[PDB]
């Protein structure tokens, strides 16, 4: 898979609290994290399916 | 971290903004108008104001919805530069005790001035209004500890060693020194990290940009 989709979530410098999806290697699936609502890495969806499709 | 929470409607110009769950602060300026940061944006938002415990139905609250949601024209989603919005309730809210209005700067508040940050951060457990008394930094301090990354429309709060900062959750909240409204809560470099306090957008510059747009709208 794409290497985006091994890198941890990046909530960012902004202080809002958005929940998001990431592909967790380890875990071999997506789940939510925390974004701050700027400056957004590619392992950030904001939906699991998209998550899946892009990741899995 | 750092805070302590908040006496109850204790700062009754905070505003949470919801749509769905907490994601954003704000404050209400008047019986119609909220401001907040750019990059809360969401295309539908509630405003909830009198609160205390957002987990709870408290009887103070008033939920309002955002009819008009105004971002600055020059706000970057990169840089961060111009990071404020307004928010144009659909009703005007009822102003009492719980709920109130928070002043416009009459200037810029100078380097050293202690100021109030406030804000919810990161379903029955309590989350309740946390507040930090912090003050601003000198510009040439802010600068030192973001290098090319300060523009003039910023300004740092907080403490150089770190310790005290606000986090996620709080975007767009106040920091109000002396009863006016002098910051809102923008980025950082995590939070509460020595040699990186937070950056907020400094409100005295967009005074009237602010009541312009209030006025036409
Ligand atoms: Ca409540």
């Amino acid at each position: 898979r794409p290497d985006f989709c091994l890198e941890p979530p990046y909530t960012g410098p902004c202080k809002a609290r958005i929940i998001r999806y990431f592909y967790n290697a380890k875990a071999g699936l997506c789940q939510t994290f925390v974004y701050g609502g700027c400056r957004a890495k590619r392992n950030n969806f904001k939906s699991a399916e998209d998550c899946m499709r892009t990741c899995g | 971290k750092g805070g302590y929470t908040c006496q109850e409607n204790s700062v009754p110009y905070q505003v949470s903004l919801n749509s769905g769950y907490h994601f954003c602060g704000g404050s209400l300026i008047n019986d119609q108008w909220v401001v907040s940061a750019a990059h809360c944006y969401k295309s539908r938002i509630q405003v909830r104001l009198g609160e205390h415990n957002i987990n709870v139905l408290e009887g103070n609250e008033q939920f309002v919805n955002a009819a008009k949601i105004i971002k600055h024209p020059n706000f970057d989603r990169k840089t961060l530069n111009n990071d404020i919005m307004l928010i144009k309730l659909s009703s005007p809210v009822k102003l009492n005790a719980r709920v109130a209005t928070v002043a416009l700067p009459s200037s810029c508040a100078p380097a050293g001035t202690q100021c109030l940050i406030s804000g919810w951060g990161n379903v029955n457990e309590p989350d309740l209004l946390q507040c930090l008394d912090a003050p601003l930094l000198p510009q040439a301090d802010c600068e030192a500890s973001y290098p090319g990354k300060i523009t003039d429309n910023m300004v740092c709060v907080g403490f150089l060693e770190g310790g005290k900062d606000s986090c996620q959750g709080n975007s767009g909240g106040p920091v109000v020194c002396n009863g006016e409204l002098q910051g809102i809560v923008s980025w950082g470099y995590g939070c509460a990290l020595p040699d990186n306090p937070g950056v907020y957008t400094k409100v005295c510059n967009y005074v009237d940009w602010i009541q312009d747009t209030i006025a036409a709208n």
